[PDB]
């Protein structure tokens, strides 16, 4: 890109998460461990998901890159069986994260295996012993890729650099938009059976919303049923509902347009090892400009409305 | 001495107007939406004594179009537009605004409040671009095309292969990499939400499906109109707008201050607490809202704007600098509020909604504020034990007051049911004194700092205190205090230092005994809630000489049972009944169950 | 077509840096200051290779000599000193840097450290003086002034009417009717002891008592020494000057990074909590202290400062870029001062003082931190049945677990002496289970998050829970409780909705009965604390079947007393009492205190 | 012109106690009383209280006071000084108390003279806390928020 910065004195940022994500998608795939001949073999198929940051800047001439990435992907293979073939096995991987001074040793890897059993005792060493060799020398090759790749872009070249110390440094009609999607799991600390009835019954409704319009004399709310709350700005229908498991809901606002109509599905995950709940709230059909503001409403309205009326759980 | 003049490093300038002039990236967005409106003010103004520079492009409108297969982010604009020498002055030299140059050729009171007045607003977009090429169509003038790539030279060429346009600007903006967010249907909206939301001309986006054009700017501003013209639907999508909040506002206090610092503010009491808030906004464009002298922090749940003028705004213009100019918008906000907060106390149900959900606050400022401490106690409101239904404020409590009463009394606890039931009633209600009951924590805190009002001495009946009595009383007493000297010795030397001292009390009726702070010492109330804050006194023995139990205990003392096991037990169990009644907790509640459950064995005849 | 070069206007380009840069005046003082120190590295720098160049003037320092009398304020600098050109070229051309220039003819690797790198950070006195009088001397050239009053024009004359000067620069400033708060003593010391506090060379300022000079920069920086040359009384000193507390620091952790990003940091444990604090310097020079992305608001209490010698400056020069280097310096600084507090750790003394004084803030980080919530648990120290004398860590707690328990135990509560003698820890004592003690509110909200320490579950002992006994015991007790059935019910209709189940529960040994939370909800504590903030459960009747009074009451239940008015009358008293014991706070305690008075009139024999 | 030190300034404040002036006059010349609200005491005579014309350190012996003239629950003169500060340097607070049986209250006035010019602000902020919110802490002589 074309970087106006007279003998590379000042700072030039230039984000790279999208080229990070795109270089370990042609990296991380397709490395195996052992072979298919073996009686044992890990071979990764996918990335799960690449959050952080990984920018790279320059301030004297210096290429400076401070990435911080927590990449997480998705493992298949088999092991060794008593009785008949190999049985498959699908597993992940969980690195905590990934700096630019980490070193060999500092590569941390969290094993996360599915459908964990005691045949299954052989798949740690596996991929501890020529998996996680592989994936330590593609991480400090990251940084030099990095570094070669998108540090030519800044730092224009010398022959345009009257400077010595830096040159050193250097090495239509109208109408609306679409929709969009949203996804929080809120923990709350309450069984899923009363955590069910808190969205059904009208009368618990009315204790976390103080503001409620039911148009039928219901004790509970049913299938395909509408009801109005906070003095009727919001619009929300219940059309499916399994027992302590599933809600889904036509949420809607007021200040929304007809062809707008939003849909939460809740899933309960409740954990009785911990004694909490986890509901998974898939939430998809809000407007593009719209999806900030009824999430940041919902963590205020329905989650902490919620544990503080019936003290399903304690914040601070 | 030779007199030389002022240069400028164009090779380093423009870094500093590029590289470093910004904290955020967004701002290039805002910068060049109020580029364009400024530009519709000058054909708009131009309209009204020339229509025929109104003819070519009726339609006033600020397009934004985004292209992600070329990454080009066009902004098109029909304002006055630019001729081939504004290319080369207004938007080819540091520091020239051509819109300032254009107000000052006004005339004398003037309607157009345009916002160019730097003249470095347009060096933003190199901050996402690395080259711009903006095309340019005046009336008095032909098609020019505007190139530059950030550096020290740009080029000017006659338009020929592009689309001919009736009147405006269009600004390509060639993005970098790493700045393609700006392409996407999210990043557009909340740039434009957050700055560029309420543009008085509306602003239309290219979004794709098919494609369609949405204005961004749905909302429009109300402070340019008068409050009395305004209904009550155009406040409620107002509040809608300037917050995330769902609901309705619950008051909407708009108001208009003229003279040296002309500025408009509506500001919105919402119904539910929030637990800044207060936008500020200058030339229709937001400039920040992190200004913490602009509004107190007890006053911190009033949502709504603050639009001023007489701003001093930074390079970036989004912050203020100090000019010992926003205490004085400080005490009008808190001024017009309380106004405002007296309007709702004029009603019922709005007054009974505000205090229910805003108790926390208003109290909080007694504690807090001084100049408006008396102000803000004329909105408290309390039980008591002539106001058990509804509440009653301050100034209804000394109208109900008897000529004989001098102070005002209440009484704190932990709720309304344990201060209702409380022992320290029967002295007041038998002189026919009303008192007042605080169940919230914040209440002892508010008494604490008014200690009067309108001349009567706020007294906590928890406390030591003295009331009025009769001489035939007087002298009574005093006789029946002496007789009793030997009992208030012994109860002394039981408990030891858990009490002050253990004197003869006549404000208890029922109760045979009761713990008292002291009238100087934290309460039992404000002891427990330091002993129960998260992120964070000696007592009195008195005792009721009218009560069948203290004169059985009487008796007792006099017949040698001073140092009795009987009597020091029963001792022990009434100081300690008496602390869960005045409000205190029991240390090692398992010893004081023991002495329960020896009573109900005493009953149950079991040896 | 036409290529043209980018132009700046002088006229409004002056008024833009000087007004609509800096948020405050006094910035005007910190760029002088650096000015002066980066014109003595110059001299210095040439006098390690020339020491001629240091003959005329071999003192360095910083003189500032206020004249109220004349409203003028000099600051003279024994720096390098500008020419005649130098005066028209660097400090005549607006963003024309000299000492970015020098810094950029050396070869990478120096050690230089000046501070100017923009270009004009000299323009900021004109905010506070109406006309400037900059006298300047250089060893290969005259004395000349340079004289300006930001009008777009200044002066160049040879010095004849003024004191002869060896080498430097001399700054005559004519400050403002309105800006002559910078003539007095208070003034200039506030400015300093903000902005230019840890400048190298000493800076001198001429206080009228006779009139002396005194050194406004008395501590010297220890960023720019090893942490092992350094000594404990310079760590003492430097906590004085960083902050304005009084007493010295508990701990010192100074580190430094080395490498792609290169910043060095002091970080500085206060003996007692300060209820921002960690400031920012970049070459030496205060930036900001209002960091909200470089340390946690939990960890907020950590005193010092961070030397951050290279970072994305504003124009400014006072805030940071959204460059992406202030998490990288986040977990830097989190990292070391978790790595500082295992070291105190390591001693006894000194984590005695440590623990006590921020207790809260390290349970906040259990609660709000997650990525280092496991390297937080292990710095929790409470006390336990085994642990009563000193506080206890959670390793130690499973170093001392039995081999048939699972998990870690506790019980929370107002004070030490509620939770040592409660019902709860009769069961626990007897399979030898320790059990921890929670007094502080904020720590049922750090065992509420972690819920794992080492693969033990954390269990609370108040909730309802179970015990794992032989099977023969679960069939003896199965009977007892079938036994006991028409018991619970008899009790479950006499509170009616007050709890939740009556069950016959053997985690009691010594008290008749208890209360226990249904396992989901606001614990005894939590619900009593919740309900005690100032700025903001159902319930289960547990009877021992081994206490002779619950074995009385079951005798009345089979002999038809179910409905009988002494037995009602025990039962709310059993159940009343429990509550109190469990933690949980009485309804109308004067019902439960007439209870007690006619349990006392009863064993009084009265009628 | 030589090398020394700069000028003196004063100070005014009026912090608001809960207490009885004759409880609150205990509190500063009670060395068990002392040593609660402060934490850290010193004290270098046998004497259960303070006397005139005794020092003694306060908070790890940074702190150097001595009272030097005191009335009857009314006025309390002590010479207050900092490690940190030079030889020249000792300022002079005064404590005025005036207990209002109306309110039940006692306004402490604070007249503190010799501070250096460079230590105003320090020993300001200083003293609600160290003096003024600890005392109110402590011994339950104030509502803190
Ligand atoms: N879209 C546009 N249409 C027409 N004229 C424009 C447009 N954008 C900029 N100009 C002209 O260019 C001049 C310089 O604009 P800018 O460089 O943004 O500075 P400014 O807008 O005057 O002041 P600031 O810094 O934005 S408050 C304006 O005064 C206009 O005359
Ligand atoms: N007191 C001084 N003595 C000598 N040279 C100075 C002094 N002050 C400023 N200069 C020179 O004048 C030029 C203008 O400085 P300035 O605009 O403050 O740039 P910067 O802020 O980058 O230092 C600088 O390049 C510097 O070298
Ligand atoms: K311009
Ligand atoms: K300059
Ligand atoms: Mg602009
Ligand atoms: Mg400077």
């Amino acid at each position: 890109m074309v970087v106006n910065n007279p003998n590379n004195w000042h700072w030039v940022d230039k984000n790279c998460i999208g080229w990070a994500k795109e270089y370990f998608k042609q990296k991380l795939v397709g490395v195996e461990a052992g072979s298919v001949k073996d009686k044992k073999y890990a071979k990764i198929k996918s990335v799960s998901s690449i959050e952080g940051d990984c920018e790279v800047n320059q301030r004297k001439g210096k290429v400076i890159s401070l990435f911080d990435l927590k990449i997480t992907v998705l493992i298949e293979g088999h092991v060794d069986s008593k009785d008949g073939s190999a049985l498959p096995f699908e597993g992940s991987i969980n690195v905590p994260e990934v700096a630019f001074d980490s070193e060999a040793s500092s590569y941390q890897f969290d094993i996360s295996i599915f459908k964990e059993t005691s045949e299954l005792s052989e798949a740690k060493p596996l991929i501890r012993s020529e998996l996680l060799p592989k994936l330590r020398q593609i991480f400090q090759q990251f940084g030099k890729d990095l570094l070669a790749t998108h540090g030519n872009d800044i730092q224009v070249p010398e022959s345009q650099v009257k400077s010595n110390y830096t040159r050193g440094n250097q090495k239509p009609q109208n109408g609306s938009g679409n929709s969009t999607s949203i996804y929080l799991e809120p923990t709350f600390n309450v069984p899923s059976s009363e955590l069910y009835e808190t969205f059904l019954d009208k009368q618990r409704i009315l204790a976390w919303t103080r503001s409620a319009q039911f148009f039928n004399s219901g004790p509970k709310l049913e299938t395909k049923e509408k009801f109005e709350l906070f003095g009727g700005n919001v619009i929300s229908e219940l059309v499916s509902c399994e027992k302590d498991k599933k809600l889904v809901f036509h949420w809607k606002l007021k200040d929304w347009s007809a062809p707008f109509n939003s849909t939460i599905e809740m899933t309960f995950h409740e954990s009785q090892e911990f004694h909490e709940t986890k509901l998974q709230v898939k939430w998809t059909g809000i407007p593009v400009g719209e999806e900030d503001r009824v999430r940041a409403n919902f963590e205020e309205y329905y989650v902490r409305s919620i544990k503080l009326t019936f003290g399903f759980g304690a914040v601070l | 001495g030779e007199t030389f003049e002022f240069q400028a490093e164009i090779t380093q300038l423009m870094s500093l107007i590029i590289n470093t002039v910004y904290s955020n990236k967004e701002i290039f967005l805002r910068e060049l939406i109020s580029n364009a409106s400024d530009a519709l003010d000058k054909i708009r103004y131009q309209a009204l004594s020339d229509p025929k520079q109104l003819e070519t492009e009726p339609d006033l409108f600020i397009r934004i179009t985004p292209k992600p297969e070329e990454k080009v982010l066009e902004i098109r604009d029909s304002g006055i537009g630019m001729t081939k020498a504004e290319l080369i002055n207004n938007l080819g030299t540091i520091a020239k605004s051509g819109t300032k140059a254009f107000m000052e050729a006004l005339s004398a009171g003037a309607d157009v409040s345009m916002i160019g007045q730097f003249g470095v607003g347009f060096y933003s977009l190199f901050l996402v671009a690395d080259r711009v090429q903006v095309i340019s169509k005046n009336n008095e003038d032909e098609q020019y095309i505007w190139e530059s790539n950030a550096g020290g030279s740009f080029t000017v060429t006659l338009d020929e292969v592009n689309e001919r346009i009736g009147r405006g600007t269009v600004l390509r903006l060639f993005l970098k990499d790493d700045q393609l967010e700006y392409l996407e249907e999210k990043r557009i909206k909340e740039v434009i939400k957050r700055h560029s939301e309420f543009v008085a001309y509306p602003i239309q986006l290219l979004v794709t499906k098919v494609q369609e054009l949405e204005e961004l700017n749905k909302t429009k501003p109300l402070w340019t109109r008068n409050p009395s013209d305004i209904t009550q639907e155009e406040y409620n999508a107002f509040y809608k707008s300037i917050s995330n909040d769902w609901e309705d506002p619950l008051y909407v206090k708009h108001f208009s201050v003229e003279g040296q610092l002309e500025f408009r503010a509506i500001l919105f009491i919402p119904k539910r607490a929030p637990f800044n808030n207060i936008k500020l906004y200058v030339r229709r464009v937001f400039i920040t809202d992190e200004a913490e002298d602009l509004i107190p922090e007890w006053l911190s749940f009033v949502k709504g704007v603050v639009d001023s003028e007489d701003l001093p705004l930074n390079l970036s213009r989004e912050m203020l600098q100090q000019n010992k100019i926003m205490k004085v918008i400080r005490k009008n906000i808190v001024k017009k509020l309380i106004e405002a907060f007296n309007e709702i106390a004029e009603d019922s149900e709005q007054f009974d909604k505000f205090y229910s959900a805003f108790a926390k606050n208003i109290k909080l400022g007694v504690h807090e504020d001084t100049q408006n401490r008396a102000a803000l106690a004329k909105l408290l409101r309390y039980n008591s034990t002539k106001s058990v239904d509804e509440l009653t404020s301050l100034t209804d409590y000394v109208t109900r007051m008897p000529e004989h009463q001098k102070n005002i009394y209440y009484i704190t606890g932990e709720s309304l049911k344990a201060v209702e039931k409380s022992p320290f009633l029967d002295a007041l209600k038998a002189k026919n004194f009303e008192v007042l009951f605080l169940t919230d924590p914040i209440d002892e805190y508010a008494f604490t700092q008014l200690k009067e009002f309108e001349g009567k001495t706020l007294v906590d009946i928890t406390k030591d205190f003295e009331l009025e009595e009769t001489d035939e009383e007087k002298a009574e007493r005093e006789k029946e205090i002496k007789e009793y000297e030997p009992l208030t010795k012994a109860l002394k030397d039981i408990l030891g230092d858990q009490v002050e001292k253990v004197v003869v009390s006549y404000k208890l009726l029922d109760a045979p005994a009761a713990i008292r702070t002291g009238q100087f010492g934290w309460s039992a109330n404000m002891e427990r809630i330091m002993k129960a804050q998260a992120l964070r006194s000696k007592k009195t023995f008195e005792i009721s000489p009218k009560s069948p139990i203290i004169k059985e205990l009487k008796k007792r003392v006099d017949e040698g049972g001073a140092q009795d096991k009987t009597v020091k037990d029963l001792t022990n169990l009434l100081f300690e009944t008496a602390l869960l009644t005045s409000g205190f907790s029991l240390e090692e509640p398992t010893s004081f169950a023991s002495r329960i459950n020896r009573l109900i064995s005493l009953g149950l005849n079991i040896d």
